[PDB]
């Protein structure tokens, strides 16, 4: 996260860091205490495998992630129509071998109905362990940051991402730069709130360098998905 | 699709709205009937898509208890997962309802509701799966 | 972590190479360790990987068969034994951790590698 600030404890209490042999490469948002909403482009083969994946909820610092301090992963499921080429239909979920413990840490974030109703520049959240400036290292803190959306007619113009953004997609930062998620934020949330609950619209799928001008952050539009995770969901339990 | 037909998913295979949550699986990987219950607005406005009238309809609270929104909730895949319900006053512009066969056995969720033009209670079901999206 | 490949060059159709991955850095961060190449134009293409340990390796479609990953972990080096090289494996080619190949923007470069050539 480029332009933001440290977060607190609970403040993000959806948001997990997802370790690679025991290494931060993604992020993710918890919607049940066995799913996790994250990026298809986090687990192209051989990523696909759910034996390299370990999840860390409620811990602020990757230093504090120790190898067993983590919940292993069972499943990883990318979208069927995902294209790593153009991106689109970059989401995919991660199941949990044993439940998450809720608390004041720990919590899900809702995953949206039809008819949010979200405004043209909806206020947002993101948050991860990303760089916080373009060419930095993975962040040891969590961070966070205010980004507005930014509708889809504007960021395809010609001088932003030139009819690039799908349905699929949805834009969010600001056109002048700044703020905007960065390297290692990928598969983290997109949150936004609305009667007083907290909704999970986007997971961070790409965007062109971090907090640059005309090269907002490019996220997968969470509701187009909705009904495919409730499928994979429902199949998982009876 | 043609003639406000339904795509099953994304197969390519188009199927009549009657057939849409009409019990009976004709969708290549069963898409027809396993996405019937969804909760819609900000406010969780509990609705089920009638075959008969081809259209998405808000859940009367009429006989309406924590026993079939828990069937509700695990019809979307949320297992045993259950947080709140409560009768509110529709908003979503609805003219008709879906309505509780209390005697209808067992059958999916969806269809133990039938289509009625009118709510007895003047409530319609509002139905949270899982406690979410608080924070400090 | 930092990494240095090298090894490349040029060879003749059907011809071998050995490619190398100097690793300096953490080795808890080198529990997978994998290859890619690009060619001129083309997209980036993920090649191999193996576990720290081992015990687990990865090979994509258009090389399995031909291509043999190792380790020596007294070196903390990573080989790639390339045999039965075509034309269509002309690119260069680099390694890299998840945490590295895994990218929010798909054509950043902060990933040095060695060029290897496949022509007659
Ligand atoms: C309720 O279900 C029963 C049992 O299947 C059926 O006989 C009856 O007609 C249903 N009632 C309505 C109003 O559809
Ligand atoms: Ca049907």
């Amino acid at each position: 996260i480029v332009g933001g600030e440290s977060a607190l404890p609970g403040a993000w209490p959806w948001q997990v860091s997802l370790h690679v042999q025991n290494v931060h490469v993604c992020g993710g948002s918890i919607i049940t205490p066995e799913w996790i909403v994250t990026a298809a482009h986090c687990v192209e083969k051989p990523l696909n495998n759910p034996w390299h994946w370990t999840a860390f909820a409620g811990i602020l610092r990757q230093s504090f992630m120790f190898y067993g301090a983590g919940y292993q992963v069972e499943k990883v499921i990318s979208h069927p129509n995902y294209d790593s080429k153009t991106k689109n239909n970059d989401i995919a979920l991660m199941k949990l071998q044993k439940p998450l413990t809720f608390n004041d840490l720990v919590k899900p974030v809702c995953l949206p109905n039809p008819g949010m109703m979200l405004q043209p520049e909806q206020l947002c959240w993101i948050s991860g362990w990303g760089a916080t400036e373009e060419k930095g290292k993975t962040s040891e803190v969590l961070n966070a940051a205010k980004v507005l959306l930014i509708e889809t007619q504007r960021c395809n113009s010609r001088y932003v991402y030139d009819n690039l953004i799908t349905p699929a997609m949805i834009c969010a930062g600001f056109l002048q730069g700044n703020v905007d998620s960065c390297q290692g934020d990928s598969g983290g949330p997109l949150v936004t709130s609305k009667n007083n609950i907290w909704w999970l619209i986007g997971d961070t799928s790409w965007g062109s360098g971090c907090a640059k001008a005309y090269r907002p952050g490019v996220y997968g539009n969470v509701m187009v998905f909705t009904d495919w995770i409730y499928r994979q969901m429902r199949a998982d339990g009876e | 699709c043609s003639n406000s037909g339904i795509e099953c998913d994304s197969s390519g295979t188009c199927i009549n709205p009657s057939n849409w949550c009409d019990g009976v699986s004709h969708c290549p990987g069963g898409e027809d009937e396993n996405r019937c219950v969804r909760l819609y607005g900000p406010n969780f406005i509990l609705q089920v898509y009638s075959s008969q009238r081809k259209s998405w309809h808000p859940v009367c609270q009429d006989d309406w208890n924590e026993n079939y929104g828990r069937a509700a909730c695990r019809d979307m895949g949320y297992k045993n997962n259950f947080y709140s319900s409560q009768g509110i006053v529709d908003d979503s512009g609805s003219t008709s309802f879906m309505k509780l066969n209390t005697s209808a056995g067992n059958v999916d969720i969806y269809k133990k509701l039938y289509h009625s033009d009118a709510c007895s209670s003047k409530a319609v079901v509002s139905l949270r799966c899982i406690a979410c999206g608080v924070n400090l | 972590v930092q990494l240095q490949a090298s090894g490349g060059g040029f060879v003749q159709p059907g011809g071998s190479l050995r490619l190398s991955c100097a690793a300096s850095g953490k080795v808890v961060e080198q529990g997978l360790m994998g290859w890619f190449r690009q060619a001129p134009g083309k997209e980036r293409e993920f090649v191999s990987a193996i576990q720290y340990d081992t015990k687990l390796e990865y090979y994509a479609d258009s090389v399995k068969g031909r291509f043999t990953i190792s380790r020596d972990n007294s070196k903390n080096t990573v080989y790639l034994q390339m045999n039965s090289l075509r034309a269509e494996d002309t690119a260069t080619y680099y390694c890299a951790t998840p945490q590295m190949w895994v990218q929010r923007d798909r054509d950043d470069r902060w990933y040095q590698g060695t060029q290897v050539t496949v022509s007659s």
